[PDB]
């Protein structure tokens, strides 16, 4: 049981901590987008209609 | 087996006094009432009519079953008491300790070595102690649950392992 | 769409052509990988369902169940590689073949855009499960058990076949979108009730409601571990998916004809949960608990209320994950004791301390303890039912009161109490069983943060 | 401020000036003081650092706008091509109206703590506004069924002036 | 936007840290209990600052943090509402449990799973200040079962004790009967008032909450262990002493009462509902006290003395006195929590014996424990100018000074006299007498952990109500012109009850034998409730489940009507079809019939 | 002897052959490797990033777009004084109700 | 490094991954037949940009 | 194992349809079901009656 | 609680029989069988074991209470019931 419990704290944290900094790092590097009005003569990109950068990137790369 | 009359009276005497203790509470009352309770017991000791003695113990416990304290006094360790199998959740069977990982077993070398002696002893003793059983078993199966001791020298009494290696009553 | 299907079926050649001993490994690898890809499908738009082609589409209801089925797929492989180790490689490969073939059908039916297409693999899931229950089942009465499970669903499914083709000849196509947009008020003509009965009874049977439920205790108990989970965590739920889809053209006939089922379900849950209070078999007790939770969804779906659908989808998933876990609990205990009687192995917590915990959140989750997804399901359903009628809360709340007693009843009888003296084969729990158990509980609490993912299209 | 004051009318706060007379020191002033130079300023120092970094590389995003499209009352019978646009438009307006009730509900709940013991009479305007919204919301979407569609909403509505005009005829007598 | 709102919430995030640290398992496996005790101490120290900010200004917060999820017109959000009923409760509640923690290490100094025990207490704690601090009904429902399930594990701390599991099963059962009323209120409020946040419910002025309030009342009765749903609390003494000292004394058992205080504004609009609130409180006061003065276990005495208090608390909320009832929560938190580890001190020191008939002469043996108990008992009786006086003496005067049910008012007076009655019984049997314990004496209280913990609440209980009453704004209506005859009733009845109870108690010293009175046979047996209601309804429902239900329907009828009947009919008509003779004479005869009937009889030709 | 059969095999303990046994399969090296797969391809890549993926999923159900429209719509409506949301949905002016 | 055998025993691991990249192909092929109303619905139909010729692929 | 068998399987083979078994099955079967039907039917037959003539209040009831 | 060891038991044991006025101190032996030589009536034997019961604080079952017969045997049954080995 002790070894098994140690395995989560290893393997979950194996990706947990790099994600933990990554989520914060994008929040200390480029920040959050602001609600700007639609500029004239330029339809936005499909992924552009999102404020959080990760959500925009997920929309950009996947959907 | 046979719950003969004298044990029933001793059952009556022991349990009634405990109930009487739960009533008087104060020691002087308990001591005082016990003696008169004792006095009214031994005074009728001459009855060649055992049936009459039984008749005297018809109303006896019926009065007790009326006179019984609804909350008798029990030491907590006994059944019904507050500390009944309170420390059971801690005691664990010894055989589970064989499962222990070798690193865990290495943490207690000499005691585990002592376990090996017990494991060794119980091995050959089993055949010896079981052999004593059939050679002296009464016909038609065991008549009484009491278990005969080790008749000869050296051999351990039969079925000794679980009683001897029973976990201690205060395990922590 | 395709990005899930071909990976699932192309997984089949891998298991067949893999090395002799690597079958469990590579199958587990990509089953989890398929789960990740399925999670990418979990996204949904506002109101229009995620439509892919004439053959496949997904909505906010199908997606949570899809990711659940793919998520399940590693778990049977994890749960089964203990009682199948001493088997010929071909039979192990065949066993794995059955699961992914079964799982492949589940992706197909949930994403099906046409009711008949939904219908064709609606019973096609039976064939792999019938093999799993019969061949690899570890009991004697599994043979009669498979017959009961097979015939009950067919007895209900075939009327749907006649009903479904009748829709095609009367209202053109049976595309789920085309039915919803061209819905017409079903009349009260005495034929329309038999119309209504046929379109409903098929989903009734494989969603055990009181009376039509005796297959489930025989289905679950004699089935092997992998068969029990798939049957209780997804299979009881094809009926659920059908009702949310097929009740589009059953109104307002559903308003009046709902009464016999609602009374049967609401009273049945009290009866069935009462059976749980006095079940001698641990697996049977979990099985009967599934009837009670499922019967709650029967009232949920058949009320036809926005809130009722939402709580249905909440209990839709939460019960499935929980029931699979409890079956894992019983299975992880069974082989150690080689018996199913609950009182056989008491006081397991003193011997296995971690399983005491795993059994503990498992019982709490089935308790609908807030904020677990089960509570969101039951509590949402109670409010929807209470709006429908004030009396039902007497029945509703009573179920929770009964659900409390039997849930901790298995906890006290098995985990707590005095360990059994005679047994001495209880070994320390393999970390596979431990890992699998967290594989179940951890996403459940992870789901608590985001109910909106599994609330459904009504959300 | 990020949000709009018109959407969220905030009556001006009446904060009394601190005029104590007892000579013994008022403690809560001190706990606020130490908090200011132990928590508030370090938080602000980090905040001004993060906010200036955010303005260093600023990326924008806008709000999607759906133009008006013919709805279900002018869509031809059957003709699911026009029904699709009609249904989606109606469901979008369903989302807006659900949020409209949400906005009103927050304003009603905002009064409760804001008005304190004066809640009962001070914001009766907030009460009637929610009453007007909730009643009108009932006439729009309530009892539409879990399979609600723009067809049913029109159907339920078409009953409303059916009864109303029938009542008007009776009222005219 | 002062630190008030910011740091009232961190107090919650302070004491959840020990839970996270434990899950790491790197946490100190030896000095863990000290870690949590100090953590709760800091959580307490932080908690005063919102308090001190309150009586000065009087601002109560509603913070709506991260939005969980929105349901069309519903916006269920994790929101904490720092009312006076809250902003006061966290300071006292942590103050009590911090002292309990200090007592806990001394008392449970040998339990091998002590780190688990302290983890459970914190987990119980977190479930508590999310219950009291609950701006929405849903997260109020979060605590209402979070504490209940936490009690089940804590009550069954000694898993092997078969009775402990039964008591643990008993606690969750009676709680769930009350929980039935809770969701009924939740369903009504969402259906009618279209919300669960307490703000919308108040503003939507549901001045006819007949079913809701009944649901709330039923919820309180289960949690606060009222008549019909009491016996779980007296039976909940099978757990360890600190467990009963914290949960089932003044922190979790009072939660049911706290529910009505939260929903007081809606209750006062109705008139019918508050009747059975004070009606249930009246019967609960008498019956629990009536069984109290005949029990023989200190835990049984104290627990019943609690339930009589919660009987008293609901009496005040009956006649529009919510905050005085909340005031009684404050005082009951101090002295009632005391009596337990004060009793726990004698229990552990005198070799874990809980039968009140084995002590005596402990006055000189444990002077501090004896000193602690007499202050606690006097506080419970309501001695003027100390703790209980600021609430109970006001309450007894309050309910008397109002238009109430005459029968209800009478029981409160009898209960108060009975409240002193069992107080004498404890002081008489346990302390004022002669030794009765086993010969080997091990009486000891010199451990600083026990001394510091008890003394910490002692200075708390001595003044107590003076500070709170003088600090809180004057926010209930004070009645002024009492006819002196009934204003003394707050003291007359207890002093009266002191007299005969002492006379009855030392009548045991009198040599005359005590004949078993039938009333004693009734009062001592928990008032006959457990003997019947825990044996008749349980047997019937269980017998129904097996004899009928499962066996009768599931395994006999439901398997015979649909499945077996069709199977029998198929088999009965499979055999006779297949049972043919093999002789063509009969087969061709059958064909001749078929040709004859088909051609003519069924009009197939025409 | 009824039939020439075999006695019921005894459940082997994976631990007594190799104490570090993880219960995934008999052979130690694959058993250790099965640990890596079930955890790395279990908790690690699915639970961690999958949660972040679904947590940071773009606007689902337009939960915030409707809010912004509602704020603008409600700001428009009470400015002119007309009721902030009409009791009717499909404008009755067009409706051509029968009789 | 034994590659003649690591390929034989671990060539199965590439099957599903190419299946996924295959699955996207039919996904990104079947949609072409479903063009029909491309930039035709008046909700989304708009002026076509100077360089790109297809709004949604 | 005898107890489990007698309580799980050895019921129907030993079951015999008799008036005691028959009546108890009907009493505990259709009985409660039809009873609840009547209770729910009349309650719903009063509820829709009130709203149909406008004799019930759902002014703030929207999330049904 | 300090470990109660068999030397302390017999010291406390013979303390009580010597206390019992029916058994005056002079002829107490560790194995002095009660009615065989001390003449203590068996009806009082079911009475001296409750004195032992309060002396050490626990209940003696009747199955062996009638068998608890000699002061050494009194000590012997005490030791194993509380795993007293030292
Ligand atoms: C610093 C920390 C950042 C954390 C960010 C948040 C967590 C990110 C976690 C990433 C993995 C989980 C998401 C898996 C998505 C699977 C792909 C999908 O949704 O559809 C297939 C997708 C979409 O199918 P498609 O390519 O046919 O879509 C056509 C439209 N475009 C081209 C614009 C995407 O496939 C691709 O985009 C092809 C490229 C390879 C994708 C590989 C995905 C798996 C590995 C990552
Ligand atoms: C700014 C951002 C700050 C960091 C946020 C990090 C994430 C977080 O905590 O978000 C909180 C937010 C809170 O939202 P919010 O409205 O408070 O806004 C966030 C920003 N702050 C906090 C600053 C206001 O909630 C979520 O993101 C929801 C997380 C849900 C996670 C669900 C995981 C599911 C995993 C499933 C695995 C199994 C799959 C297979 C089975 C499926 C079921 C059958
Ligand atoms: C108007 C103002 C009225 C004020 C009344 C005050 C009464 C105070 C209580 C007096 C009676 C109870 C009492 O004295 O209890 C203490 C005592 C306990 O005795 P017991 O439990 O038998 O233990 C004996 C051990 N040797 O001695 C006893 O005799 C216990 C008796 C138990 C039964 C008491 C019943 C009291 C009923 C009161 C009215 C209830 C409603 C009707
Ligand atoms: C184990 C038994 C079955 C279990 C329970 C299943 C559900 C119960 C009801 C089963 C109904 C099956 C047949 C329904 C097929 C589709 C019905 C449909 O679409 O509705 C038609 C309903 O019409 C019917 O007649 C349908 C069949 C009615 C029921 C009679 C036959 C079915 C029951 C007996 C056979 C099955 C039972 C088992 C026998 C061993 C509409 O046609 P109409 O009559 O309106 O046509 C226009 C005009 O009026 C003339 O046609
Ligand atoms: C508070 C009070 C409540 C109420 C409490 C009970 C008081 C009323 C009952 C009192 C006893 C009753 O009168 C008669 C009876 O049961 S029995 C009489 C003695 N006769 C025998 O029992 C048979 C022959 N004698 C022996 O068996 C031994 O002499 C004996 C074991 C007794 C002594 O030990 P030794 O000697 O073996």
């Amino acid at each position: 049981d002790r070894r098994f419990l140690k395995l989560m704290r290893f393997y979950i944290l194996l990706t947990g901590i790099p994600v933990a900094i990554g989520i914060t790092l994008v929040n200390v590097f480029i920040g959050e987008a602001e609600l700007a009005d639609i500029p004239e003569g330029y339809v936005p990109e499909h992924w552009e209609y999102f404020k959080h950068p990760i959500s925009r990137w997920i929309a950009r790369t996947f959907y | 087996a046979y719950l003969t009359h004298q044990q029933k009276v001793l059952r009556l005497y022991k349990r009634a006094l405990r109930h009487l203790e739960s009533w008087c509470v104060h020691r002087d009352k308990y001591r005082y009432f016990a003696c008169l309770m004792r006095a009214r017991f031994d005074e009728h000791k001459n009855e060649k009519d055992m049936v009459k003695a039984t008749q005297l113990l018809r109303q006896a416990e019926e009065e007790f079953w009326y006179g019984q304290h609804p909350q008798p006094y029990i030491f907590p360790e006994s059944p019904g008491g507050t500390s009944y199998e309170r420390y059971e959740c801690y005691k664990v069977p010894e055989w589970c300790l064989d499962d222990w990982h070798p690193s865990e077993k290495a943490m207690y070398p000499d005691y585990f070595a002592k376990r090996e002696q017990w494991k060794r002893l119980r091995r050959e003793s089993w055949e010896r102690e079981v052999k004593q059983l059939q050679e002296e078993t009464p016909p038609g199966g065991p008549r009484t649950e009491a278990l005969p001791p080790a008749r000869k020298e050296g051999d351990l009494p039969p079925l000794w392992w679980h009683i001897v290696t029973r976990p201690r009553e205060r395990p922590m | 769409m395709l990005k899930i299907i071909i990976p699932t079926t192309m997984l089949l050649p891998m298991t067949w052509m893999s090395k002799h001993n690597m079958i469990w490994i590579n199958a587990t690898v990509h089953s989890l990988l398929i789960s990740l890809i399925s999670l990418s499908l979990l996204n949904q738009l506002g109101e229009n369902s995620l439509n892919f082609s004439l053959t496949f589409f997904s909505d906010s209801l199908s997606a949570p169940l899809l990711v659940l089925t793919t998520w399940l797929l590693p778990l049977m492989l994890m749960a089964s590689q203990s009682h199948l180790s001493k088997e010929t490689t071909t039979r192990k490969k065949l066993y794995i073949t059955m699961l992914i073939l079964l799982q492949l059908f589940l992706i197909m039916t949930f994403t099906a855009t046409e009711l008949i297409l939904f219908y064709i693999l609606f019973e096609a899931t039976l064939v792999p499960t019938l093999i799993i229950i019969t061949r690899w089942g570890n009991q004697t009465e599994r043979l009669n058990a498979g017959l009961y499970f097979l015939f009950y669903t067919l007895a209900g499914s075939l009327p749907l076949l006649v009903a479904l083709v009748y829709i095609q000849n009367t209202t053109g196509s049976l595309n789920f979108l085309i039915i919803h947009y061209w819905s017409h008020p079903l009349s009260n003509s005495w034929s329309n009730i038999f119309m209504w009965l046929a379109c409903i009874m098929a989903f009734m049977v494989k969603m055990p409601l009181y009376g039509l439920h005796l297959w489930l205790p025989k289905a679950h108990v004699e089935a092997p571990i992998a068969g029990s989970m798939v049957l209780a965590a997804v299979l009881l739920k094809l009926g659920g998916y059908g009702m949310m889809r097929i009740t589009t053209i059953l109104n307002p006939l559903t308003n009046y004809m709902a009464y016999p089922f609602l009374m049967l379900s609401m009273w049945g849950m009290i009866m069935t949960s009462s059976i749980c209070l006095r079940q001698t078999d641990l697996k049977s007790l979990i099985a009967y608990s599934s009837v009670s939770h499922m019967a709650l969804v029967i009232v949920a779906i058949m009320i036809q209320t926005p809130w009722s659908f939402m709580g249905a989808t909440a209990l839709m998933i939460a019960h499935g994950l929980t029931s699979s876990m409890l079956f894992c609990l019983a299975n992880t205990n069974y082989e150690r004791v080689h018996s199913r009687t609950m009182i056989l192995a008491r006081g397991l917590q003193t011997l296995l301390p971690l399983m005491a915990t795993w059994w503990l959140m498992a019982s709490l989750t089935n308790l609908a303890l807030p904020p677990s997804i089960n509570l969101i399901g039951e509590l949402f359903i109670i409010t929807a039912s209470f709006s429908w009628s004030n009396i039902t809360i007497i029945l509703m709340g009573m179920n929770m009161m009964i659900t409390a007693l039997y849930s901790l009843y298995m906890l006290i009888t098995t985990q707590r109490g005095k360990y059994t003296h005679h047994i001495n084969n209880i070994k320390a729990s393999f970390t596979r069983e431990n890992a699998l158990m967290a594989l179940h509980i951890l996403p459940l609490l992870l789901l608590t943060l985001n109910p909106k993912m599994i609330l459904g299209p009504l959300y | 401020d990020s949000w709009d004051k018109d959407v969220y009318p905030e009556p001006p706060r009446r904060t009394p000036a601190p005029a104590p007379q007892t000579s013994l020191p008022n403690p809560v002033t001190y706990l606020t003081k130490i908090f200011d130079l132990l928590v508030d300023r370090p938080v602000t120092l980090a905040r001004e650092f993060i906010e200036q970094q955010h303005a260093k590389n600023r990326y924008y995003y806008y709000h999607r706008e759906f133009r008006r499209v013919p709805d279900i009352t002018e869509c031809e019978e059957k003709d699911i091509l026009c029904m699709f646009e009609a249904e989606m438009q109606w469901r979008r307006d369903y989302k807006v109206d659900q949020e409209i009730v949400n906005i009103i509900q927050e304003r009603l709940k905002a009064c409760q703590q804001r008005e304190g013991e004066s809640y009962r009479q001070n914001c009766a305007k907030e009460l009637e506004q929610f009453t007007q919204v909730s009643k009108a919301f009932q006439d729009r979407y309530s009892d539409l069924g879990a399979h609600y569609s723009a067809r049913k909403c029109l159907a339920k509505q078409k009953q409303r002036m059916l009864a109303e005009r029938k009542a008007a005829k009776e009222a005219a007598a | 936007m002062n630190p008030f709102a910011s740091l009232t919430l961190t107090t919650l995030i302070i004491l959840t840290i020990p839970i996270m640290m434990s899950n790491s398992n790197i946490y100190k496996t030896n000095l863990y209990p000290n870690y949590v005790k100090t953590t709760v101490s800091y959580a307490f120290t932080l908690s005063l600052v919102p308090l001190l900010m309150f009586m000065h200004t009087g601002q109560e917060m509603i913070i709506s943090n991260w939005h969980w999820m929105t349901l069309q017109t519903v916006e269920l959000s994790l929101s904490f509402k720092m009312d006076y009923f809250s902003v006061m409760f966290i300071p006292v509640a942590l103050f009590v449990t911090w002292s309990i923690m200090e007592f806990s290490m001394w008392y449970m100094h040998s339990d091998p799973f002590i780190n688990r025990f302290f983890k459970y207490l914190v987990l119980f704690l977190i479930t508590m200040m999310i219950l009291v601090t609950a701006n929405n009904l849903f997260q109020l429902f979060i605590g209402w079962e979070g504490v209940g399930i936490m009690s089940f594990l804590l009550i069954g701390w000694w898993h092997g004790r078969t009775d402990a599991n039964t008591a643990a099963l008993q606690a969750i059962l009676y709680n769930r009967i009350g929980d039935i009323g809770f969701v009924l209120s939740m369903a009504w409020f969402l259906t009618h008032s279209n919300a669960w946040d307490l703000q919308q419910i108040f503003m939507l002025n549901n001045e006819c909450p007949n079913m809701p309030l009944i649901g709330l009342l039923l919820a309180a009765a289960g949690k606060s262990a009222q008549f019909g749903l009491h016996p779980w609390l007296p039976s909940a003494m099978e757990g360890p002493t600190p467990v009963s000292a914290l949960l089932h004394s003044s922190t979790m058992v009072v939660a049911g009462v706290f529910l009505l205080i939260r929903f007081y504004p809606l209750m006062e609009t109705n008139k019918l509902v508050q009747t059975m609130t004070l009606c249930l409180g009246a019967i609960t006061t008498l019956f629990t006290a009536l069984c109290a003065i005949t029990q023989n276990d200190i835990k049984k005495i104290v627990a019943f003395s609690t339930s009589s208090q919660l009987g008293l608390m609901m009496v005040t909320i009956g006649i529009n006195q919510p905050h005085l009832a909340f005031l009684h929560i404050c005082m009951h938190a101090f002295f009632k929590a005391m009596l337990f580890m004060c009793s726990g001190s004698i229990i552990h020191s005198l070799n874990d014996e809980q039968d009140i008939r084995k002590m005596g002469g402990l006055y000189k043996a444990m002077p501090f424990t004896t000193t602690a108990l007499i202050i606690g008992s006097l506080a419970l009786t309501g001695m003027p100018y100390l703790t209980g006086f600021y609430s109970k003496d006001l309450i007894i005067e309050a309910v008397n000074m109002s238009y109430t049910n005459a029968w209800a008012l009478l029981m409160t007076l009898i209960a108060t006299s009975l409240t002193a009655a069992y107080s004498t019984r404890i002081i008489f049997f346990a302390f004022l007498g002669k030794p009765r314990f086993p010969p080997l004496v091990l009486i000891n209280e010199n451990n600083p952990l026990l001394i510091n913990s008890i003394k910490r609440l002692l200075i708390g209980s001595i003044f107590a109500g003076f500070i709170i009453s003088n600090n809180i704004p004057p926010m209930t209506v004070p009645n002024t012109t009492m006819p002196l005859y009934m204003k003394m009733t707050a003291l007359i009845v207890t002093i009266m009850g002191f007299m005969l109870a002492l006379e009855l108690n030392n009548t045991t010293y009198y040599l005359k034998f005590k004949y078993p009175s039938q009333t004693y046979k009734f009062s001592n047996m928990l008032g006959y409730y457990p003997s019947i209601m825990h044996r008749l309804p349980t047997y019937h429902n269980l017998s129904m489940s097996q004899k009928s239900a499962s066996s009768l329907l599931d395994l006999i009828w439901l398997e015979t009507i649909l499945p077996k009947t069709t199977s029998f009919i198929q088999m009965k008509m499979s055999i006779m079809v297949s049972n043919q003779k093999g002789l063509i004479k009969l087969y061709f005869l059958s064909f001749l019939i078929t040709i004859m009937i088909s051609m003519t009889l069924f009009n197939y030709h025409e | 002897i009824r039939l020439q059969e075999d006695p019921d095999p005894e459940d082997e303990n994976l631990y007594e052959k190799n104490p570090d046994s993880h219960g995934y399969d008999k052979d130690p090296i694959v058993d250790l490797w099965n640990m890596r797969v079930v955890f790395f391809f279990g908790f690690s890549i699915v639970l961690v990033l999958g949660s972040t993926f679904v947590a940071y999923l773009p606007d689902y159900r337009m939960q915030e777009w409707a809010r912004r429209e509602a704020e603008r719509l409600v700001k428009y409506r009470e400015a002119n004084g007309l009721p902030l949301m009409e009791s009717n949905c499909f404008d009755p002016n067009k409706i051509q109700l029968p009789e | 490094m034994n590659v003649l055998q690591i390929v034989r025993d671990h060539w199965v691991h590439i099957l599903v991954p190419v299946g996924f990249v295959f699955g996207c192909y039919l996904d990104r092929r079947s949609d072409e037949k479903l063009t029909a109303f491309r930039n035709k619905s008046l909700l989304f139909k708009r002026e076509l940009r100077p360089n790109e010729e297809v709004t949604w692929k | 194992i005898r107890w489990t068998y007698a309580r799980s399987a050895n019921i129907y083979p030993n079951f015999r349809p008799t008036p005691k078994t028959s009546l108890l099955g009907a009493l505990f079967g259709i009985g409660p079901l039809f009873f609840w039907y009547y209770v729910f039917k009349t309650d719903r037959d009063k509820k829709e009656k009130l709203i149909q003539e406008g004799k019930l209040d759902q002014t703030f009831n929207i999330s049904y | 609680a300090p470990p109660l060891t068999l030397e302390a038991i017999k010291d406390r044991v013979l303390y009580v029989l010597k206390l019992y006025d029916k058994i005056d101190p002079e002829k107490l032996s560790v194995n002095s069988h009660f009615m065989k030589d001390l003449g203590l009536d068996s009806l009082d034997q079911v009475e001296i074991i409750m004195a032992m019961e309060d002396e050490f604080g626990f209940e003696i079952p009747d199955i062996d209470a009638e068998k608890l017969m000699c002061p050494q045997e009194i000590v012997d049954y005490i030791a194993d019931k509380k795993d007293v080995y030292e």
